């Protein structure tokens, strides 16, 4: 259960700043000869290298991304944080944390990083409403049933749906969200199971909407 | 500015090339051309670094090359799972890294696939909350262009409809979502509500009733 | 690797040096495209000369960062003396070609502010030693 993990938010307003933080695990930050990078990815577009902090603790930023960007670190907590000043909806992106195995003989990143979504919006924060979408063997194969969860009316993105606390993963189809006319998001996660299991196996969709701190373990019954 | 072709198609067998055109002060002046593979919903994965050096675990068929200020990437033997976004990176002086837009690799030759439609009626929990939503879930279809038509009995439904743009699955087929919002009285009054999905002139219709 | 292991030794010498002093506070030589230790416009002669010279300018800034102690006088002395060994090594590869008092009239004109002013000298030395290790690894 070892990583390179990013902390939220979430939802940030134009005038406000972006205090994103990455927590290093299974390796010190102060070690030779690493460099800690922030790389962002807008909704549909490409990878953008924001800046680095090496084992020494000396910073280097992108020439267009300077003035606004400042990278800090906390050696005691084994973390390194990013700060983006005066955010614009152009800063709406997936923020990555990454390791350079040796800062002085490469600019290649081996261990990434996983990403926090960060969308810039005047708009508020709405927690989703979870409802069980239960077994229907009408459209599935001979001896199977389809069940899910409707995660309705949430803002912003994303939502993480798991089944039986991350145990059930096979036959799970989580569809990407629909942007409604209201400006809120709605999605469904469907798991294909054997029709005979219905009376025996318990199925619970474990939804999590990080921006609004909403965690819903909705059990799906026939 | 590291120019990569926006899209590159591949024979479901073999082989492809992806170019990364840079300049004197980046790809030129050093050998730090690194390649990254990114499948949808996940973080990019290191494939190649230092123009040719393959990352630990990466197959032999993934090859790295360079001419001048343009590095190329070769995938010798295509598996249906190489369908991903490919990114090149380079060191720009002094202590910077620059990436290309990326290159979407489409593995092609896969046949026409008819859609799998699953229609869910409004849940009793939602109906008590004075709301009604019908969930039409379309999956495993090729090509990725579908038309969704809703019907209150046999009359069409235009208002309260929300349809998604088809996005590729892990199996390289397409998936879509269509939601129909109603009032609990509207759901009760009609005999049946149906989801009609049109794909390559063929129709799949799932019906649900209170 | 008597050249990778070298720079790195000196690099780790600076890393340990910044610490004894960054723990109280809390136009230097630089590589261009024309210097050619760059895969494109590569002249092993314009740059082998660029290193020695840069290393020779840096190797005199550490004659301030000497009478700038003496709580870690050998970590301070070893950085200077280890750089002299690196210059000799690179001169042995080279063939002659390239002022302390320039840097004296210049290191005054520039002058916690005495650490702020040591930080960049050692950070710029770290930055240059990186550009040389990179420059050398190709040739």
């Amino acid at each position: 259960e070892v990583q390179l993990q990013e902390s939220g938010p979430g939802l940030v307003k134009p005038s406000q700043t972006l205090s994103l933080t990455c927590t290093v695990s299974g390796g010190s930050i102060t070690t030779r000869y690493y460099a800690w990078s922030w790389i962002r990815q807008p909704p549909g577009k490409g990878l953008e290298w924001m800046g680095v902090i090496d084992y020494d603790g000396d910073t280097y930023y992108s020439p267009s991304l300077k003035s606004r960007t400042s990278i800090s670190w906390d050696t005691s907590k084994n973390q390194f944080s990013l700060q983006l000043s005066s955010v614009t909806p152009e800063d709406t992106a997936v923020y990555y944390c990454a390791r350079d195995p040796d800062v002085v003989t490469g600019f290649h990143y081996d261990y990434w990083g996983q990403g926090t979504q960060v969308t810039v919006s005047s708009a508020s924060t709405k927690g989703p409403s979870v409802f069980p979408l239960a077994p229907s063997s009408k459209s599935t194969s001979g001896g199977t049933a389809a069940l899910g969860c409707l995660v309705k009316d949430y803002f912003p993105e994303p939502v993480t749906v798991s089944w039986n606390s991350g145990a059930l993963t096979s036959g799970v189809h989580t569809f990407p969200a629909v942007l409604q006319s209201s400006g809120l998001y709605s999605l469904s996660s469907v798991v294909t199971v054997p029709s005979s299991s219905l009376g025996t196996q318990t199925y619970i969709c474990n939804v999590n909407h990080k921006p609004s701190n909403t965690k819903v373990d909705k059990k799906v019954e026939p | 500015v590291l120019t990569q072709p926006p899209l590159v198609s591949g024979t479901p067998g073999q082989t492809v090339t992806i170019s990364c055109a840079g300049a004197n002060n980046d790809i030129g002046t050093y050998a730090y051309v690194s390649w990254y593979q990114q499948l949808p919903g996940t973080a990019p994965k290191l494939l190649i670094y230092k123009v040719t050096t393959r990352a630990s675990g990466i197959p032999s068929r993934f090859s790295g090359s360079k001419s001048g200020n343009t590095a190329s990437l070769t995938i010798s033997g295509l598996q249906s799972e190489d369908e991903a976004d490919y990114y090149c990176a380079s060191y720009r002086n002094f202590n910077n890294a620059v990436f290309g837009r990326g290159t979407h690799l489409t593995v092609l030759g896969q046949p026409k696939a008819a859609p799998s439609v699953t229609l869910f009626p409004p849940s009793s929990e939602e109906l008590q909350a004075n709301k009604a939503t019908l969930v039409c879930l379309i999956s495993d279809f090729y090509p990725g262009a579908v038309t969704v038509a809703w019907k209150a009995d046999s009359s069409p439904v235009k208002a309260g409809v929300e349809t998604t743009t088809p996005s590729k699955q892990s199996n390289n087929k397409y998936a879509a979502s269509s939601y129909l919002s109603l009032t609990p009285e509207q759901w009760k009054s009609h005999r049946s509500y149906s989801c009609q999905v049109t794909h390559e002139g063929s129709t799949v219709e799932k019906t649900v009733a209170p | 690797e008597r050249i990778d292991k070298q720079i790195r030794y000196i690099l780790d010498g600076i890393s340990a040096l910044r610490k004894e002093t960054c723990n109280k506070s809390n136009n230097l030589p630089k590589m261009a495209e024309k210097d050619g230790c760059f895969q494109s416009g590569f002249n092993e002669e314009t740059c082998l000369v660029k290193i020695i010279t840069g290393l020779l300018e840096f190797e005199v800034y550490l004659e301030y960062l000497q009478n700038r102690f003496e709580s870690s006088e050998e970590q301070a002395r070893a950085v200077q003396m280890s750089t002299k060994v690196l210059i000799q090594f690179l001169q042995k590869k080279a063939k002659n070609l390239d002022d302390p008092t320039t840097n004296a009239s210049l290191l005054t004109k520039l002058q916690w502010l005495q650490d702020m002013t040591t930080h960049l000298i050692l950070r710029s030395f770290k930055e240059f030693l990186q550009s040389s290790l990179r420059a050398l690894r190709q040739m």
